[PDB]
């Protein structure tokens, strides 16, 4: 039930690879007291909910078209906004991607109908040009065939 | 791994279904290798597969979004470079390298693709049919001629 | 203790004071069984049935084709052998076959798109050259070589 | 303990390890060899002629017309050490049935190619041109496998 | 702090997107019809020539 | 189902008497490694198919 710059909704499955910046002793220490003694599954539920916020925001800051085509710009916008927040949690996203982009409303199916129509021209024109030549040739074939038959049959009558 | 992708969208919006395939390994350089170990020491190949798969689909969906159907099935050479240019710098940060990437299938529920070949179905039919008729010319004339002479 | 392998196999030995693993193709090696380990790889050729269905061409028209390939590891180049070895060490000939099969189809699909039906069946020589030109460089990074490529079948349900 | 092994002219015997070093293959083609139980292993491969029915179906020709053809090939391992060694690496420890199955596919490739380049008339009549063409195209390819199509 | 959902029982929100539902429909439909132009003309033309 | 210079078919039973040129040590040696250990019947099936060509 997402929304965009033009309000239009979307349904999307984004994917993220979270890791703790163990390399920075500062950030590690900061995150450690947040997650010490907690399981990987518990840490997962906590992190998951933060990411959706930034997703929802970026989605609102983008159009459907940019969201599916411009995945690179999307990812940059996601890192630009989401990184600074997650860093205070001492958590880092190795990478962000989109696994799915859909909705029950026809918005998405529309953009490609132009091509259905284009290729239908091409197909229809090929078919018609070809059948045209076929009929042209077949007709020209019929002429001499029937003509020669009558011309010969005339001699049979004579 | 088989990097499947479904109900895609393209540079001209048209959807697709694609089955991509990736050949991958841990990067055999100590820096990247150490970085990768921190994700899977004490974990399975199935875990490695499940994680890696999602990353590839991201770049795959992105590249598909940037290309036409023709480029997608035909320009495999440009596609592969683009896959190397975009997915490698990203996945490289995981300490993992895609040795090679390829497309195993290109399909969809809608007729889009099937239409592009009709043109030549008709080309060859036309050539064939012309031939058939011009043989009947030859046959019919000579047959008719023989009957006269007899 | 002495260990021997046929010319169809390579032996890899790792262990105490043998930190850079020793690789011998068709020979004998003296090894400490409890302090050194020995691993092997088959150098045999695999006759792969490289299928393709619902293909497309320069003019989009489809085809269904069964290509055949003979993959082998370039054991002759110690560099390439070493490179491929860590990719396939401990894996069976059947497992190696499924891995290789899928790579070949990619190049097939590409070459098929780069050709017409007519050239595909008549010009099998040009086809094979195009296949080697494009597919060889990729498979070489896998340390694998195709002895030869051919087409066993070319059909479709459309006339 | 060691054993004395006698070999016929029809057999390539490969012995790995022995009196000349560690890292080597000993090459034998008829005669005999001496083998130490744990210092040198012994493995043999047949050098005999193998012949096969190279069938080909639903073909296409120089004028597109299809065909069905039953070709036949007489084949052997190439009896020259370089090529022979190259061939052994494909079948030592493997059967004649394995050799047949592999070789068959290669022949069909060239067969299908040559058929594609010829007319029906040339195909049934020009057997002499066909055979040369089969020698010109299939031999340089199959020769890399260390195998020769005798006829 | 973040927002996980925004919703209500009344249609308010749903209305804001209709505008572009119609934008893309319009573009699509125009395309469809202008393809039929092209098709119908050439089809008709071929029948004449034959 | 044979064919001729004018395509016309025929059905024909030809007969052949194959022998190894044991008199030439060269040719004998050459053929020997092709047939050593093989039975007269096995040698027959191998030869038969060449002649038909």
């Amino acid at each position: 039930k997402v929304y965009t710059r033009h309000g239009v909704p979307i349904s999307v499955t984004g994917i993220a690879q979270v890791k703790i910046q163990g390399q920075n002793k500062e950030m590690l220490a900061a995150a450690c007291q947040m997650f010490l003694g907690k399981t990987e599954a518990e840490i997962a539920h906590i992190a998951l909910e933060t990411l959706e916020g930034h997703q929802r925001a970026i989605m609102a800051h983008m159009t459907v078209e940019e969201i599916y085509k411009d995945r690179q710009k999307f990812s940059e916008q996601v890192f630009k906004v989401a990184s600074s927040d997650l860093v205070n949690m001492g958590i880092s996203v190795v990478s962000y991607t989109l696994k799915d982009i859909h909705d029950d409303q026809d918005y998405l199916h529309s953009l490609g109908k132009a091509r259905t129509a284009q290729v239908q021209k091409d197909a229809r024109i090929g078919e018609a040009e070809a059948k045209r030549d076929a009929g042209i040739r077949e007709a020209k074939a019929k002429q001499e065939k029937v003509s020669a038959q009558y011309l010969s049959e005339i001699e049979m009558a004579k | 791994i088989l990097c499947r992708c479904e109900n895609i969208e393209t540079s001209e919006g048209v959807p697709l279904f694609v089955t991509g395939v990736a050949q991958v390994k841990i990067m055999t350089e100590k820096e990247l290798l150490a970085v990768a170990c921190e994700q899977f020491l004490g974990k399975n190949v199935q875990d490695i597969k499940n994680v890696v798969l999602q990353t590839l689909e991201g770049h795959l969906r992105s590249i598909l979004g940037t290309l036409t159907v023709e480029q997608i099935y035909q320009d495999r050479d440009q596609f592969a470079k683009l896959v190397r240019e975009v997915a490698a710098p990203d996945v490289g940060r995981m300490g993992i390298e895609i040795l090679s990437f390829t497309i195993k299938d290109v399909y969809d529920k809608v007729d889009y693709l099937s239409s592009l070949g009709k043109t030549q179905t008709a080309v060859v039919q036309r050539d064939a049919d012309i031939g058939v008729a011009e043989a009947e010319r030859d046959a019919g004339i000579r047959e008719a001629e023989c009957k006269k002479e007899m | 203790m002495f260990f021997t392998c046929g010319p169809n196999e390579a032996m890899v030995v790792s262990g105490f004071c043998r930190s850079p693993p020793v690789m011998v193709a068709g020979g004998r090696v003296f090894v400490l069984p409890c302090i050194q380990q020995i691993q092997r790889i088959s150098l045999n050729t695999l006759t792969l049935n490289v299928k393709s269905e619902k293909v497309y061409t320069r003019h989009g028209v489809p085809i269904s084709v069964t290509g055949i390939a003979q993959v082998k590891i370039q054991g002759q180049n110690k560099e390439m052998l070493a490179a491929a070895c860590q990719m396939f060490l401990g894996k069976t000939e059947a497992e190696i076959a499924h891995i290789a099969l899928e790579t070949l189809e990619g190049h097939q699909r590409a070459i098929m798109a780069h050709m017409t039906v007519e050239e595909i069946y008549k010009d099998r020589q040009k086809f094979s050259e195009q296949v080697f030109k494009v597919a060889s460089s990729d498979l070489v990074n896998m340390g694998i070589s195709v002895v030869s490529y051919t087409l066993k079948d070319i059909h479709d349900d459309q006339d | 303990m060691g054993n004395c092994h006698t070999v016929g002219p029809n057999e390539a015997l490969v012995v790995s390890g022995g009196c000349c070093g560690s890292d080597y293959k000993q090459y034998v083609f008829g005669g005999w060899a001496w083998a130490w139980w744990c210092i040198s292993d012994t493995q043999r491969l047949s050098l005999e002629v193998m012949t096969i029915l190279c069938r080909c179906e639903n073909i296409e020709t120089s004028e597109g017309v299809p065909l069905f053809v039953t070709g036949v090939a007489q084949v052997k391992i190439m009896t020259e050490k370089e090529l022979l060694a190259v061939a052994c690496e494909q079948f030592l420890g493997k059967n004649v049935q394995d050799i047949k199955n592999v070789v068959l596919q290669t022949l069909e490739g060239h067969l299908r190619s040559i058929l594609g380049t010829l007319t029906v008339e040339q195909i049934y009549q020009d057997r002499d041109q066909f055979a040369k063409l089969v020698r010109e195209v299939a031999a340089p390819d199959v020769g890399r496998m260390g195998i020769e199509i005798l006829s």
